[PDB]
């Protein structure tokens, strides 16, 4: 009897210059089988500007989202009403992870939303807290298939061709369905669905996705 | 150790067998399985006695205060909550198998099993032990409920004694008790006069032909049984 | 083991040496860590193990005599005090949560009157303690993978009585086989006495 | 990882990469590895990530404190006594973490390696991490006190860069700061394959 | 790991009437990288490359072995090896030392001169072959390359078109391979032409 | 892997799903887990792939020969025998595990071999990892004299059970029918898995890649 | 060490099913076929578990109280199937933090208001909802005759249906989940509140013609 | 599994259950686990069925050779000693319970059990298999020897069907076969006409009462049924 | 580990250093252990690891080039052949029942014509080898603790085109930075070249 389980699927966020998207896949695993393909568990608000995304143990990000969601009200009640910004609550996180270092939470995070300014962020985590800000990133089951594969399309340092432009939000969202469309087919721990989190200023866009069942 | 209770109509018996081994070894061979709790409510033991008269010794104790305190009869089911609560508190830490068995005016009598686990289950009849595992087919071949008092001891003494007779872990005495509305009947049956046993049984006196003589044939005689 | 620290007794001083080298796995930081820590004016410990350990042991020590100075209107503990005060913090460290102080000292002093009515000892004292606690006073002694060449070498050559000259000719031989003899690098040797006069660094010797 | 600082007549300079390794599949090539803890201390992470970054927010916070309680800013060699006595008093908790304190006090420049067991160490030059068996090489050749401050920095940035061609653990971004006197400055940020092409221009 | 333990990677994919073979050019002990110099890929014939991953000792071995056999064939039998024999003859060979492997993983590409059907086979270390359409792999950076060339990968794609999208997916995942990498070499095969080339990529 | 084979009226129906993976990724989308072994036989694997095949070759190469040797058809029980007697000889290290499946004289022949070398002749089996999810769907729609419709859907309807419940089988469903007279594999008779968002052609130029040397040469 | 088998639940037009075998085990040993594994829980809500059923009873046992006081105490509504389950839930997890796991894998029904809850809940906390749900073996033989059901039924199963499909699942369970007994009870979850059936059998074939002495003999 | 195999007055029978299971799942529900060794020889296997079918197919083959050379029938005793000398050179590398059991004219009808560590005891019966410690109580108390073939098909019908409703590990069909001077008669019960279940026993209709409603006495009525 | 060997290949000579330590565990028994063994006129190879395999493997490839010369009238084999023979020896050991030849190799040679018709490779040649018989061409290599320390010192200084004295100078800040940085004393080093001239002994380094 372990206390830890791996529940697979992967998440995935790209940000942009006024907007970051967030997805993970519906897919929840159990030993040797497949408890629901629908569980929207892996993506979790905590602020209308900023979410996390968690891969590993179901249970334990369900308990870590419900840690965050009340450091986040006692946030707001101890700060006149206001909503923590996406870089207090991503350092509140790794701070929150490192504090459990001793018995870890088995979820590999990560936070997402708009800056200051107004620009889209994404801090991803190991178990215990190592963070840093990226343009982009993807934990979970596909995640060493997808991040190479982002850091092709949108870095492109080794193609001569200079770089397009700047990725406009539907053009990222199509990059991340090709990615994800992808795994689902070559990792057999990612399928089914994608959920997808458009976050800008003006509020947060959902759209499912389908993958491939198999 | 073979354990079981029954019920019939009106209360229960217990009966076990007296065998306490260190492996290989009779330590005790007397042994007494049945310990009271109350007057009228029992438990049979299987395990570590330690543990088992540790929880026993200390869930007797309790139900005292109990029945004291509340100024009127334990009931079956009392008891048995009480061990089965400390059955599971310390179930990572002892080896136990209890039934509780006995008599209460609400419910008549009654009889549970608390396993190793520390589930708590109501039943008909329970078995425990190392020799239970005999005893299942015997039950579902030969146990009709409904039986009276004297008949229910018999069958639980003959059951011990099919246990204790394959089970080289239990063995010696059977002691029983009836707990009803009377007065407790307590019995020991000394292994010399089991109802059942092996070495009495005419099925097994004769020997297995394996110590054949040299013979010119294959047709099978018998055990050469002297030299000449 | 790495790095031997070594220390003997004539009549007039104590000198005790240890090696410079500070490593990490097999990459060689640095020759010249000194590992010989004065506690006090006459009092000097050469320890050796790993810098957590041997830091916070004789900061400890160091403080702790200072503080109990203080308590004291100035006046200097005595070597024999201080080693069973050191022994004392060793031993109970290995029944402790954090466990053992993996560090092993060569303790050493000179002790003198420490005020007219002072019948005590008068002279070099030298201790040879191990990270249990252990503790021994000796006429030499030395820790690491050098001990043993260099106890053999003094038992072959130390006498009593040298000269503070002889006792840095044979000090000298003493870490030269140590160069000699052990796979690690020891290069340089820090060395000090203590004497009547209290610690001197010694520098002819390396 | 590779980290290296060095002291010289100029003030220290401190130099690292930017891969972050889980085993052999690369995370980050853009982990910061330079911690700007004051704005006169940096300290270097190596090792555990979070370990690193966690105390040394927290000397971060301690120095800040110490700041305020006292009213003038804490030394490096106390500061780095403070995360020795955070590591020591959890040696048994398997901490990773090597780190170096740099900085420049009232006794000018300062440059301390405190590891998880608590050890604290001074010298003048240090290298740390999976590359630094290579980065010493470089840098041990190449090491003068009496080095201006651009040789040092090119000392610095081509030891790390040695350590990061050749180190599978160690690569990306090679950033380099210089302490003085009056502070830090983060002297220059490169590709280590923008620097294969200028140290070797075949 | 010993599969892990000298680092590198090679993948092969077809297009119509071609294939590339490519591998990365780093060999190591682990960590410790001992040269830059070091592609993987092993010339049968005009018609077949192979590549080896794996412990390096065993890929000089094994493709010892592989240039014996493959050079006896081609006296005994006075023709060319074609992939298919040859992926057999390797499976066969890897599959005998079942309880005593060879740690390589073959992978291995070729194209029919005639027909100019396209044939790629790899291989785990016992010889299970794998022989799908698209594009086959193996090495430290295998995960990351079957990202690769899931997402780039088309069918029926030109040489060039082909080597773009090989080079681009052995790059961006030998950049998230620490034991692979120090750019790569990469052989084109026609039925025409065969075309080497050297590709630039990082130096970490 | 999942295979399934049944028995129906005038033959045998086996199935396979068609995902080879390695690890947790998949290698192959389509490779075939139905091997020949003989004109009126043939097998299915699961368990370790090189085993299987090796294994499955070797027999149907011996039988074969022993074709030649004896100018008669393979029975299905010389090949069983043949797998069980190498598979017990390597006490389970030889991890093939084997649905077999043939038609001779004697009629429809399905068995199973185990890694260790048992075999179980039943009228409907399943191996692998979707073994479990495939057998219930026999067990619930099973039945004696199935027409040969009927046999392949239900094959096809277990071999799905797997490719959706089992993570290491998927793709499509391949069956092959095998009748005393013949014997018909049919790839793809099921392909409940396109793919739903089409392929994005990502657009690299000749060029794109920086090149630092090449050789050419013709043929 | 007493266990209890598979549990298996599925989702009606209207309601909710849960079926589970009568029985527990010690290790191989079957040794009580006439334990009512499916409990009650509040007024709208049954559960029924998997595994430990000392953990389970223990378990149910806290949640019942919890149910029971929670409104006796306050003048307050129920709670819900959804805040049962949570609850639940939530105690399991608090279990595998105290490395004291309740080792039990669970299925939860609920009715409130035509409103239906089915979800699962594993020793560790996992815990997931969906139209059909399954543990121990249930979830690896009758998961996939249930989500066939559902994919062939878009618009939901009617009761009969329903119970047609998870009979058939007890069914493959009694044939190839060894730990089983052809006895099984259904709590059904409606608008009324939850009723157990009475333990029934279903109807088991054995006489295929494949399943003969001389075919399955090993040797001619 | 559940073997077993039992003399009567001029042969044997044999029995077994047909369950083989990779611990709690069933991979075969329709095993035949009495294998043929010779015309009037069988053997019932238990433990590994790759190792027990290897050595049955051994035996039967050395046995089909041995009779074609001596020109004659075969003993159960060259049988049971065949196998015994194989179970014993090979007793670490398997795990095999066997018994061989059969008719021949010289001997009549014999029964041997060869067990796991290659002893083999020549028996009026033999049991084996996981199931058959559910038997010994079974039989010290309801089998009587000198049974007629039929009475005798019957109680082991009845013999197994005890065992595998309690084994966990037994079940499915219950496969018989008679061997006596005339021709084999094997037989197969499904579980739906099994002589005995746990499932159909009366005594084990009612339920235990374990999910009480919630009340104001310690009464003892009932499970809660529903909701309302 | 203890003992480093280094190598590297100019235009016109290989140059091969080995350290002299000869140890057991900690004692150093020498500092003089020659390591580097010539094979041949042209052909020398830095072997490390312990005595026992060091010099059987050495010895049996020395023999065997030594025998194949005889059955070959006194042709040099090439320092290709020669190495492909010492891979496939300790390749073959490791799946041997003895196992693995724990040494490690660099191997270094000089190819010159070795008669009219040879249309070969002129020049040096280095190999890098390991015991699993992994065998790569270098331009520089080493084994041991020092390796990665002057592996990095060459990838800084080394250029294809350095004269044999810019050769010694730059082997002597290889040697010494073995020195300033590993904790093991290699305290003198073995130097050889190899040259169109044959194997010369270098004194001038150490
Ligand atoms: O990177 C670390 N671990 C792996 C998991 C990432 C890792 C983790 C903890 C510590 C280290 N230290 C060093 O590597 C190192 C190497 C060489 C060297 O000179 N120093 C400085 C030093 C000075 C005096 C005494 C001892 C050391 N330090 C690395």
């Amino acid at each position: 009897w372990s206390p830890y389980q791996d529940n697979g699927g992967t998440t995935a966020a790209i940000a942009g210059k006024d907007f970051v998207i967030l997805a993970g896949d519906t897919r929840l695993n159990g030993d040797f089988c497949l408890h629901s393909r629908h569980d929207q568990s892996k993506i979790f608000q905590l602020t209308p500007y900023t979410y996390m995304a968690s891969n590993g143990m179901q249970a334990d990000r369900l308990q870590l989202q419900q840690m965050l969601k009340y450091r986040v009200k006692w946030y707001k009640y101890n700060n006149g009403g206001k909503v923590p910004s996406t870089k207090a609550i991503a350092q509140l996180m790794s701070t929150m992870l490192y504090h459990r270092r001793f018995f870890p939470y088995y979820t590999f995070n990560m936070v997402v939303g708009l800056d200051e300014e107004g620009h889209g962020v994404c801090y991803s985590y190991d178990a215990v807290g190592s963070t840093e800000p990226f343009l982009y990133g993807t934990r979970g089951s596909a995640a060493s298939f997808v991040e190479p594969l982002l850091d092709c399309l949108i870095n492109r340092q080794h193609m001569t061709s200079q770089a397009p432009p700047e990725m406009t939000k539907e053009e990222t969202l199509a990059m991340l369905k090709n990615a994800f469309t992808g795994a689902a087919e070559r990792d057999i721990y990612t399928g089914d669905s994608v959920s997808f989190f458009i976050i800008t200023k003006d509020g947060v866009q959902q759209e499912s996705f389908e993958l491939r069942k198999d | 150790t073979t354990i079981l209770a029954v019920s019939y109509n009106g209360g229960v018996v217990l009966a076990a067998d007296s065998r306490t081994s260190s492996g290989t070894y009779v330590v005790n061979r007397a042994s007494n399985k049945l310990t009271k709790l109350t007057k009228k409510i029992y438990c049979c033991r299987s395990g570590s006695a330690a543990d088992t008269q540790a929880l026993a010794e200390r869930v007797s104790n309790y139900l005292g205060s109990y029945q004291t305190d509340i100024g009127a009869g334990v009931n079956v089911a009392t008891a048995a909550n009480l061990f089965q609560k400390m059955c599971y508190m310390n179930r990572w830490n002892i080896s136990a198998g209890i039934i509780v068995a006995g008599y209460d005016p609400i419910n008549g009598g009654s009889v549970y099993s608390i396993p190793s686990g520390g589930s708590c289950v109501k039943l008909d009849y329970a078995l425990g032990g190392s020799g239970s595992i005999f005893l299942y087919s015997f039950f579902d071949a030969n146990y009709k409920p409904g039986m009276s008092k004297s008949e229910c001891v018999a069958f639980c003494q003959r059951a011990v004694a099919h246990a204790y007779s394959r089970d080289g872990s239990s063995g010696g005495l059977i002691r029983t008790i009836t707990l009803d509305a009377d007065e407790p009947e307590d019995q020991t049956i000394p292994w010399n006069r089991s109802p059942y046993c092996m070495e009495k049984d005419p099925k097994y006196v004769t020997q297995a032909t394996q110590n054949q003589p040299f013979s010119s044939s294959a047709k099978i005689t018998g055990n050469r049984m002297s030299s000449t | 083991m790495a790095e031997t620290a070594i220390a003997f007794r004539c009549k007039d001083y104590v000198m005790v040496a240890a090696a410079g080298l500070n490593a990490f796995y097999y990459i060689k930081i640095t020759d010249a860590e000194d590992k010989i820590t004065q506690l006090d004016t006459h009092q000097l410990v050469a320890c050796t193990g790993e810098n957590g350990p041997r830091v916070n042991f004789t900061e400890y020590i160091k403080c702790n005599l200072a503080l109990n100075r203080m308590r004291q209107h100035g006046r200097h503990s005595s070597c024999e005090s201080t080693a069973n005060f050191m022994r004392n913090c060793l031993a109970s460290a290995i029944r402790s949560r954090e466990g053992a102080y993996q560090v092993n000292c060569l303790f050493a002093g000179y002790d003198t009157p420490v005020s007219e009515d002072d019948d005590g000892v008068v002279g070099p004292q030298l201790f040879y303690m191990d990270y249990l606690g252990t503790l021994q006073a000796v006429p030499y002694g030395c820790h690491g993978y050098g001990a043993c060449f260099v106890t053999a070498l003094l038992d072959r050559l130390w006498r009593p009585d040298l000269s503070q000259q002889e006792g840095l000719e044979l000090m000298q031989k003493c870490c030269d086989e140590v160069k000699r003899r052990v796979i690690i690098s020891n290069s340089y040797f820090f060395v000090k006495a203590v004497t009547k006069n209290g610690v001197e660094v010694i520098t002819a010797v390396h | 990882t590779t980290t290296l600082a060095f002291r010289f007549n100029g003030g220290i300079i401190v130099a690292v990469d930017s891969r972050a390794s889980t085993g052999q599949y690369i995370a980050s090539q853009t982990v910061m590895k330079v911690l700007e803890i004051n704005d006169y201390l940096l300290g270097t992470l190596a090792g555990g990530a979070a370990d690193c970054q966690y105390w040394e927010r927290v000397l971060g916070m301690e120095c800040r404190l110490w700041e305020l309680r006292n009213g003038s800013r804490i030394t490096v060699a106390a500061a780095s006594k403070i995360l020795a006595n955070i590591t020591y008093a959890y040696r048994n908790h398997g901490l990773s973490m090597g780190t170096m304190v740099a900085g420049w006090d009232q006794f000018g420049p300062s440059l301390y390696y405190v590891d998880d067991k608590g050890s604290r160490v001074k010298q003048d030059l240090f290298s740390v991490g999976s590359g630094s068996i290579y980065a010493y090489g470089v840098l041990d050749t190449g090491y003068r006190k009496d080095l201006s401050v651009e040789d040092a920095c090119d000392l610095a940035r081509r030891s790390i860069f040695h350590a990061t061609y050749r180190d599978g653990a160690s690569g990306g971004i090679v950033t380099v700061y210089h302490v003085h006197e009056k502070g830090w400055t983060k002297i220059s940020r490169d590709d280590q394959t923008k620097l294969y092409h200028r140290y070797f221009p075949s | 790991s010993i599969m892990a333990y000298s680092g590198g990677s090679v993948m092969a994919m077809a297009g119509k009437e071609c294939f590339v073979i490519i591998s990365d050019n780093r060999l190591g002990e682990q960590l410790k990288t001992i040269s830059t110099e070091v592609p993987k890929l092993h010339v049968v014939n005009d018609s077949i490359v192979y590549g080896l991953t794996g412990l390096r000792t065993d890929q000089q071995t094994f493709a010892n072995k592989v240039q014996f056999r493959t050079e006896m064939y081609k006296l005994r039998e006075e023709r060319d090896i074609t992939g298919k024999a040859f992926a057999a003859m390797i499976t066969s060979m890897l599959y005998e030392a079942r309880f005593g492997p060879w740690f390589v993983e073959p992978v291995i590409g070729s194209i029919d001169k005639s027909t100019g059907e396209v044939y790629l086979c790899a291989t785990d270390l016992i010889g299970a072959p794998c022989e799908p359409e698209d594009y086959v792999c193996a090495g430290t950076a295998a995960e990351s390359l079957h990202g690769m060339c899931e997402a780039l990968w088309r069918p029926g794609m030109s040489p060039e078109e082909l080597f773009e999208i090989a080079a681009q997916a052995m790059l961006s995942a030998c950049d998230r391979d620490s034991l692979s990498g120090y750019g790569a070499v990469a052989m084109i095969v026609t039925k025409d032409k065969v075309t080497t080339r050297l590709i630039k990529g990082r130096k970490d | 892997t999942t295979i399934v084979g049944v028995v129906y009226r005038d033959g045998v129906v086996l199935g396979a799903d068609t995902r080879a993976t390695e690890g947790s990724i998949v290698a192959d989308k389509r490779c075939r887990k139905i091997h020949y072994m003989a004109p009126n036989i043939m097998c299915c694997g699961a368990g370790t792939s090189a085993d299987t095949e090796a294994v499955t070759n070797m027999v149907s190469s011996h039988l074969a020969l022993h074709r030649l040797e004896t100018g008669k058809q393979s029975r299905v029980l010389e090949a069983l025998t043949l797998l069980k007697r190498h598979l017990y000889r390597y006490q389970g290290h030889v991890s093939a595990a084997l649905v077999l499946g043939g038609v001779d004289v004697e009629g429809p022949f399905l068995a199973t071999i185990a890694p260790h070398g048992s075999t179980d002749r039943l009228p409907f089996v399943t191996m692998g990892s979707g073994s479990i999810a495939a057998m219930a769907q026999l067990e619930a729609a099973y039945k004696d004299n199935m027409t040969c419709e009927e046999a392949k859907e239900l094959v096809a309807s277990a071999i799905r059970k797997g490719i959706f419940n089992d993570p290491y089988s998927g793709t499509q469903v391949d069956v092959c029918v095998i009748t005393k007279d013949k014997t018909e594999l049919t790839i793809g008779y099921d392909k409940p898995n396109e793919r739903m968002y089409p392929r994005q052609e990502v657009l690299l130029p000749p060029g794109t890649t920086p090149v630092l040397k090449e050789e050419i040469r013709q043929l | 060490m007493a266990s209890g088998g598979s549990v298996i639940a599925i989702k009606y037009k209207g309601g909710v099913l849960m079926a589970a075998d009568t029985l527990l085990s010690y290790g191989s040993l079957a040794k009580w076929p006439n334990i009512p594994r499916i409990r009650l829980l509040g007024s709208h809500s049954a559960v029924c578990a998997t595994g430990s059923y000392a953990d389970f009873q223990m378990m149910a046992k806290q949640v019942e109280d919890n149910i029971e006081r929670q409104k006796m105490y306050h003048n307050v509504d129920e709670l819900s199937p959804s805040e049962v389950f949570s609850y639940l839930h939530r105690s399991i997890y608090q279990k595998r933090c105290d490395f004291d796991p309740c080792l039990c894998q669970m299925v939860f029904i609920g009715v409130r208001d035509g409103e239906t809850f089915l979800a699962g809940v594993d020793d560790v906390g996992t815990r997931w909802e969906d139209d059909c749900i399954a543990t121990g073996y249930g979830a690896y033989i009758a998961l996939p005759l249930l989500r066939q059901a559902l994919e062939k039924n878009p618009d939901g199963l009617s009761r009969g249906e329903a119970m047609r499909i998870l009979t058939d699942c007890l069914r493959v369970l009694f044939y190839r989940e060894c730990r089983a007994i052809n006895k099984f009870q259904v709590a059904d979850a409606a608008s009324d509140g939850v009723r157990i059936s009475e333990p029934f059998d279903v109807e088991t074939h054995w006489e295929y013609e494949g399943y003969c002495f001389e075919k399955t003999a090993i040797i001619r």
